[PDB]
């Protein structure tokens, strides 16, 4: 919902005003990136379809004949060609969204995790493999920063 | 200054006498070189300390090799600067450190 | 010192790895203390494996008391904690 | 020289982060219940996952 | 020489712009017509004939704005005053406090040139109704708020502080702290117990908010 | 006499003009003064960082201090190929700066707020810490893992 700093609703003009940034913002960016990826796939299909002459339906149609399928005038040739190159079924989209949401949920840090200890070892274990003497590529002749 | 008496060869100094005379008396020996409109000057040269040009980079002089970096999808780098060190016990082999020429990403392949 | 009512709960509905490990340990200790088991053993004698079988069947009669840092706690049964 | 020199570094880092654990309200807190991070990494996401 | 004077006018102009921004974002009636002051225009307005900067006719009145007064009911006017003498003496801050108390100023900004007397700290905190903030002309040449390494610190009212302490079910001792005399706390005029919202940005986790409490 | 400073800040051992593989000639100085370099004419103070965390802390703030800590640590292990997730470094910076000042992992730093005389004595300086605790009549609870 993105409540205000005092607990009120934002006015839809101050949604991204940067003083109302809170938690759930990472989740919102994840959802927006999912939508951007699906939009990229859909736009690729639309660009293919409009490169075949037929209508590239990136935006939903709105007219009196909106109910009819706009692929009828196509003589059954570039239709099967398009279905040969890109064919995105609804089951595929739902499965991708299911997998992505499941993975995002599973990626959350679990309560009780010894996250401090894990970070300490994750910063310290690579620290035992690097030399205390600074070893440089022979020929750089840059300043000797430790 | 760095001057010495002719009699005892000790180092000469400037002392203020009567009428404030800046005579070059020699301690430990009755020697007195007064100043009668004579200038004692000691000049030593100093370095110019010219400008220094941009540090830049001399990576042209560094041993390269044919290794594709782990970040090959972002940068298609077929070469990587390297240097080998034996940072293990003498029974493990040597360790080779890399640096992609296309992104600068460092990694050690051991 | 105040239990959150069940109708609303802010903690995750999924079981954590630590919750699963501790539930298995507690159930296995109970079984090793001759507690009755609610699963069909099929000739299994190890209390730990019996506890894993009950967890797979979701027949472990323990609840998880998750204390929030503010001192409150919400109770989650092993059954309702989804894996 | 690195062996012992780096050995204490790891132990020292642990001594500082020994009692930092994710809470059930999704906050990282000391053993004194004081907040270090309101959300781990600003994300709440496990690096292992 | 002329170079010293030219550097000095430019430097004090930069300091004045930083002070104006600081009092603007603290919440007060200041706009770009006096913030973005052309150095030449500032020179043609605060530098006189023979060309010496004079630091008595830039002391300006700062008044709370409608949003700021609505959020924070207790906020009076601001006095920003620039010193002239290198070493501040007893008399000058004495008459400065005199001005504050005779004009009923809630807070006062003191921006001296070089140094402050060690006896000033014994005389400055003696003001029940008001507060004194002590700044250097050389220490605010560039405002740290515009630095890329400084996240947007946002000061929260008592209502927002109470709401935050209840949304997370916290005492004040459990919040992360921010020092008094911290460079950003001094810029925003944080007082003890004043929770500030921090809008920090990360490369791998996006934009997110943390909170700190002033000691 | 021929050793005194007439021009420049008497904090910089040397300055050196660098090139970032472009036509931009940035300069990095080998000094201990960041505010002076930031306020120097012709230098952009908005983008001017030093690798000294404590210098960043005293000039820019504790938040900039933790940013400097995270960037310095990450860069340090990025020059040795040490692929550590940045969340570990973020947690290290947060635990180093959440008191409002940059507290180290040195023995003096550990005496930040822990009050755990057992943990402190296990770490280092056992006898002095124990005797100070006994003299002060300290009442430390048992809360840490140590
Ligand atoms: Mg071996
Ligand atoms: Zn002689
Ligand atoms: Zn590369």
């Amino acid at each position: 919902v993105r409540y205000d700093n005092s607990g009120c609703l934002v006015k839809r003009e101050d949604l991204n005003k940067a003083e109302y940034v809170d938690q759930y913002d990472a989740e919102r960016d994840f959802y927006h990136s999912l939508r951007e990826y699906i939009n990229g796939k859909a736009t690729a299909l639309a660009n293919l379809r409009k490169s075949r002459g037929m209508l590239g339906l990136l935006e939903p149609p709105a007219k009196e004949l909106q109910g009819i399928d706009p692929d009828e005038t196509v003589p059954d040739n570039v239709k099967t060609s398009v279905s040969q190159l890109y064919r995105i079924s609804e089951k595929s989209v739902r499965k991708f969204l299911e997998i992505a949401l499941f993975k995002y949920r599973k990626a959350r840090l679990e309560p009780g995790t010894a996250i401090g200890a894990i970070g300490a070892q994750s910063i310290g274990e690579p620290g035992t493999q690097m030399t205390l003497k600074t070893f440089h590529f022979a020929g750089v002749a840059s300043m000797n920063v430790t | 200054m760095l001057s010495f008496c002719p009699s005892c060869n000790n180092m000469l100094l400037i002392t203020s006498g009567d009428s404030g005379v800046y005579t070059l008396a020699c301690r430990s020996c009755p020697y007195e070189f007064p100043i009668e409109g004579i200038e004692i000057y000691d000049r030593k040269k100093l370095p110019r300390k010219e400008v220094d040009d941009v540090l830049g980079g001399g990576w042209d002089n560094v041993d390269q090799t044919k290794t594709q970096c782990p970040n090959y999808d972002t940068c298609g780098g077929e070469s990587a600067y390297f240097f080998q060190l034996q940072i293990r016990s003498a029974d493990e082999p040597m360790t080779t450190f890399y640096k992609c020429v296309n992104c600068g990403h460092r990694w050690k392949e051991n | 010192e105040k239990a959150i009512p069940k109708d609303q709960r802010a903690t995750t509905p999924y079981m954590t790895k630590y919750e699963r490990a501790r539930i298995l340990g507690t159930r296995a200790l109970q079984i090793s203390m001759n507690a009755p088991v609610f699963v069909d053993l099929e000739g299994e004698t190890d209390p730990l494996r019996i506890a894993m079988k009950e967890l797979a069947e979701k027949k472990i009669p323990l609840v998880i008391r998750r204390y929030l840092p503010d001192g409150s706690f919400e109770d989650w049964s092993v059954e309702e904690l989804i894996v | 020289v690195k062996t012992a020199e780096t050995g204490y570094m790891s132990r020292r880092l642990m001594k500082s982060l020994e009692d930092l654990s994710c809470q059930y309200d999704n906050t990282v807190r000391t053993s004194a219940n004081g907040i270090v991070q309101f959300t781990y990494g600003g994300d709440g996401l496990d690096p292992l996952e | 020489m002329d170079q010293e004077n030219e550097r000095n006018i430019s430097r004090l102009w930069r300091a004045f712009r930083t002070v104006k921004e600081m009092v603007k974002d603290r919440g007060y009636f200041i706009t770009q017509e006096e913030v973005e002051l052309p150095l030449e225009d500032f020179k043609a307005k605060y530098c006189d004939s023979m060309g010496r900067p004079q630091r008595k006719m830039m002391s300006f009145q700062a008044n709370p704005t409608e949003e700021s007064i609505s959020k924070f009911p207790d906020m009076g006017s601001l006095w920003v005053e620039f010193c002239d003498e290198p070493s501040v003496g007893v008399k000058t801050m004495k008459t400065f406090v005199i001005h504050i108390q005779e004009k009923n100023f809630q807070t006062g900004i003191f921006v001296y040139q070089n140094n402050i007397t060690p006896s000033a700290m014994k005389l400055v905190p003696s003001i029940p109704p008001a507060t004194i903030e002590t700044f250097n002309e050389a220490a605010l040449v560039v405002n740290i708020t515009h630095h890329e390494l400084v996240p947007k610190h946002i000061r929260l009212s008592s209502d927002e502080k109470r709401e935050l302490l209840k949304r997370y079910r916290l005492k004040e001792s459990q919040l992360p702290r921010i020092q008094r005399a911290d460079p950003v706390a001094l810029y925003l005029g944080l007082k003890r117990g004043e929770v500030v919202k921090i809008i920090r940005k990360s490369e791998t986790s996006g934009r997110y908010a943390s909170y700190r409490i002033c000691m | 006499l021929p050793d005194v400073v007439v021009k420049g800040l008497p904090d910089i051992s040397r300055a050196v003009i660098n090139i970032r593989d472009d036509g931009k000639r940035e300069l990095l100085v080998e000094g201990y003064g960041l505010r002076d370099v930031m306020c120097t004419d012709g230098v952009i103070g908005s983008r001017t960082t030093t690798n000294h965390v404590l210098e960043v802390f005293s000039v820019l703030g504790i938040e900039a201090a933790r940013y400097s800590i995270i960037r310095e640590i990450n860069y340090t292990m990025s020059n040795h190929g040490m692929s550590v997730d940045p969340r570990h470094i973020q947690l290290l910076g947060d635990v180093m700066t959440y008191k409002g000042e940059v507290l180290g992992i040195t023995r003096f730093g550990l005496s930040k707020m822990r009050d755990s005389v057992l943990q402190l004595a296990s770490f280092e300086k056992t006898t002095d810490h124990l005797f100070d605790a006994a003299f002060y009549m300290k009442k430390d609870a048992v809360e840490g893992v140590s």
